[PDB]
């Protein structure tokens, strides 16, 4: 459900053998009360694009893949409804959640 | 002698008490849990925050620094010099002044008598059994519950990263395998309204714990181990430990850092005798909550003498209008 | 006289009575299980929640440090001013006061007069019995459960590193070969909305335990064995104790936490006669309890006099209006 | 004998300290979040901001540069004479002397006698334990309060392209196929005006951090492992190296940048004994903190000596008005 | 709105590849829109690039550049007008923000 | 809407076809700073109308829409009440936006 494409994006920001190291956009949309907040966040965590793109093609290992833009308006299309924060907190931390799996992306 | 301190301070761009070590990247900043309402029922966020560990030891750097210059400042522990906080660790019975003299951890009275700042600090003696429980206690350095509730959470911290340039000789920037650390490393930083509360119980000082009175005339002499000059200069040194405190002393990263501190308000009390504790500064009504065990305690038939910065309080009850720190602490050694 | 408190109190980034760790580098705060409704279902938590024994231990502190001030102060052990209270045991049968004075165990009568810890927190002699309960009993403290139902996940406990760096003669340092002292240990803080509830059966301060009444005369006065006077300085300074509990200074690892102590709000009721504590703090419908049983118990014919800190308990009860904790101690000095 | 000085200096057309980039052809100036007060209640407002550690390290260079010409220059680093900052990287047990010595650093005595920049910037070897806290506090470079209230943001910020032209032999840009390097760059330029605040606690150069007392006869004294003479003249250089800092030697891309670096206002405290630190220049109200701040500390009895550029202060305090940065060193310089 | 995805596509051209054209200062002056003058600011300067992109696209073989109608602008402009709140402000600028960085099929 | 045929009539001096490209005007109007600066930005925008109306037909496209006298009109009291760069900065911003729009100025 639009989650691993963009969990495995979230995790090309944690893995080791990309040495860049933001934790803190994982932490910031980890610990996320509200909607703006949360958004400003995964923007923060998808405007690293050409960053990770060219550090990748440098290397060798295949580009990742950036979320593709089908599911980009999935994101407010869902969360636009959720007033209440104790709903909004399940993604909130599941997105954090997929973010931390193993993900191989360089063989 | 006993007093107690509140307030707030305004603090942006610290990287103060972080996590992680010197050599592991990304070095993280402490977070704490806190309980405010965001007009509806209780829930909990995870803030950036200062222990009271350190606040504890950077007041004991203070102590010790003031307490140097003075003519007792002989008797005072080695480790103390060094701003070593290990007071009588696991595993000995002996303990070496500055001056080189030994001293033996059997008695509590030769102890207080002859070093400070296990004295103002306590101590323990895990080996002979010995305690002494530290007479300053000091809070967290929380972010004030209104401001918290004013920000909506834009999570008060920044991770910048930055790196050496240690490269060889040559001017080669090598790899690993030659033997540079040209590596990037990244340090939280944080900013916000922060509350702080501390308080000091300076009364039993020179006072052996064990035997606080010695009743020779039938009535409750207080055991003074020792003379009553070094007694009063350990007091002052004590309250003067404070101007570095509130002067953005109270950090780590203080080569790279230095938080940018500047007092906004805070109230302080003291009436030599037992005081009830402050509110904490964490608070958005702790202003109303003090003026009102100020007011009670005084009517009670206690001696509570009050000095304000920046707080109106209660503008009925006898405040004294301090302008700074350093003021504060002058009125209160002022008072001895 | 006889007063009962109940409330909710807030306190944040504290460690009090935790599990020591005196073998284990890993200090575990206190928990206890706790049933809760889950709309249809009994779920169970693990909260933190301090012991009614470190309650009694700092009111013991707070008496003990209050009665020093008064005049007669003197009538005190040994043991009060260094803030012990272990009391005897089964190989002690003298108590040596505030000034070295040797007291017999004989009877209750003689203890209480010449001793005044032993009076209001009870003692023990079991060498020939003397049993005195406790005048003052506290609970425990835990979070309301109508916080626990209003945060159902999240943890609320942070473990909390903090090292114990020495550095060597000139600067050098060592882990676990040099002999130094260099450790990592860890400190588990809480939070959340804590209730209390405490009972202070004072109105028997000074009279012995099997004799609470002479009737000699052919009038139940009560048997008073010592001076009045002091017998109100014993009450007075047990209720003075009070405002060094409800400020920050219950619990452990007060030098380094202190926690950050709000009182949310509270009910007190105070009686010259035996009258039944109200409710725990703990429940959510607390409040309605407190107004439930205060009628009814005005109904029976009780003289009860209510105070009341940031809470409404109806407006039928004739209720007095509490500024703080300092206010409700005032006003009850005035018996 | 320490000192601290805070101010505001205005800076146009400056890109110190950026974010690198590193791999990709957009370079960004760092950024750091403040607290801003508001009469609409508290906001949080990222700002481009220089760190302390590059502020540290430029008074490094300085300090290194002035201690060149110093007869006793020899006792430097032979990283130091290429400004390398790294003190002792892991695995490293011995240091290279500026004449090509080696230097053990199982003693800090000797590190600090004979190693000039880590006596007066601290070191830390992980290999063998030894450790130096510096002597030089930094703190971030953040532009004003009130500043950010007249301008309302703006972003402050522009972004200036430039080429990499690669012209062959033959005169052409290429294709990025035979090797050439024509690209398109772009740099990002921020203005404003800023606030800064330094301290030096120059009391401990060449007086080890384990031992600064012998205590010979219960009498204090420093103990200082370098003849008074070395100690003179580290002090004088550190103290110099205000001056290409003043200047515009601040940051990065000095080359193709150098800041314009107008020095607007400052105030500097320096007595011989501990004082409390200087008010931050990044504060609307610092003038009137620094002013009572000063004011009290003379009252408690600290023999401060205050120097004011561009400040008033008022009557009260006896302060002597110093024309620029130049003139402020001389002074300092003269009272040893 | 259904506008919304139309200006992101547009504001895509100034970050994506193949174009050369590395507009990053304008799309991140726009996500930290604080107030509506500034948000219509930074709005105004991402279209004024619209005729480099519009004949950069065809001079190196793709199809021109969906820039924003009319009809765009104007609810654009009437949600600036009736927005006064920062709250809703904020999350109304990271909508548009956010569609700058996505696996856009510009150039097939 | 009284801005949108301004806008209108300013996105002929940018567009396909229509040869005279001014965006030196569109800018000093976007960029105003005193009502003056915005009056005159304006008057230079008006400068140009004989260009377009002539070349309109000269390209077989229809005749520019010219902004009628009341708009104008409007314009000039409405600027006589800003005395505040705040407003007249929208103002400036908010006419400024339609001129770089997809209009379909002659199919």
């Amino acid at each position: 459900g639009w989650i691993r494409n963009i969990g495995r994006y979230l995790s090309y920001l944690v893995d080791d053998t990309f040495e860049e190291y933001a934790y803190d956009v994982v932490d910031g949309i980890a610990k996320a009360r509200t909607q703006e907040e949360l958004l400003e966040g995964v923007y923060k965590a998808l405007r690293l694009a050409p960053k990770l793109k060219k550090k990748a093609e440098s290397k060798g290992c295949p580009p990742p893949r950036i979320p593709s833009p089908e599911d980009i308006e999935a994101l407010e299309e869902k969360v636009e409804q959720l007033s209440n924060p104790k709903d909004l907190r399940k993604l909130a931390v599941s997105l954090a959640l997929w973010a931390f799996a193993s993900w191989n992306n360089c063989p | 002698m006993y007093v107690r301190i509140s307030g707030r301070i305004r603090l942006n761009a610290h990287s103060l008490n972080a996590q992680g070590g010197g050599g592991t990247n990304y070095i993280e900043i402490t977070k704490t849990k806190v309980t405010v309402r965001t007009e509806n029922g209780w829930t909990v966020v995870e803030v950036p925050a200062i222990t009271g560990n350190m606040l504890k030891h950077w007041h004991f750097v203070g102590f010790v620094d003031y307490f140097k210059t003075t003519p007792y400042g002989v008797n005072l522990t080695e480790r103390a010099l060094r701003y070593n906080g290990t007071r009588f660790g696991q595993g000995e019975t002996t303990a070496t002044k500055a001056n080189g003299a030994t001293v033996q951890l059997n008695d509590e009275a030769t102890i207080i008598k002859e070093l400070a700042d296990a004295d103002v600090h306590g101590f323990l003696a895990p080996k002979t059994g010995r305690r002494r429980v530290s007479l300053v206690k000091a809070s967290f350095i929380l972010p004030t519950e209104d401001f918290i509730k004013e920000v909506e959470g834009e999570r008060l911290i920044t991770a910048i990263k930055h790196n050496r340039v240690d490269v060889d000789e040559k001017g080669a920037i090598g790899s690993s395998k030659e033997g540079t650390a040209q590596m990037l490393f990244s340090r939280e930083y944080a900013t916000g309204l922060y509350g702080f509360s501390i308080v000091l119980d300076l009364g039993l000082v020179g006072i052996p714990q064990g035997l606080p009175v010695k009743f020779e005339e039938n009535q409750p002499r207080p055991n003074i181990v020792i003379d009553p000059n070094e007694r009063k200069a350990r007091i002052e040194s004590a309250l003067k430990a404070l101007i570095p405190m509130l002067s953005g002393y109270i950090g780590a990263n203080l080569a790279r850092s230095f938080p940018v501190f500047k007092v906004e308000e805070l109230v302080a009390i003291a009436s030599e005798g037992p005081i009830p504790a402050l509110v904490h500064g964490f608070y958005e009504d702790y202003i109303e909550a003090n003026r009102s065990i100020i007011k009670n305690a005084r009517a009670l038939g206690f001696n509570i003498e009050v000095f304000t910065y920046n707080v109106d309080l209660g503008e009925d009850i006898e405040a004294t209008k301090v302008s700074s720190v350093e003021e504060l602490v002058a009125n209160l050694v002022k008072m001895v």
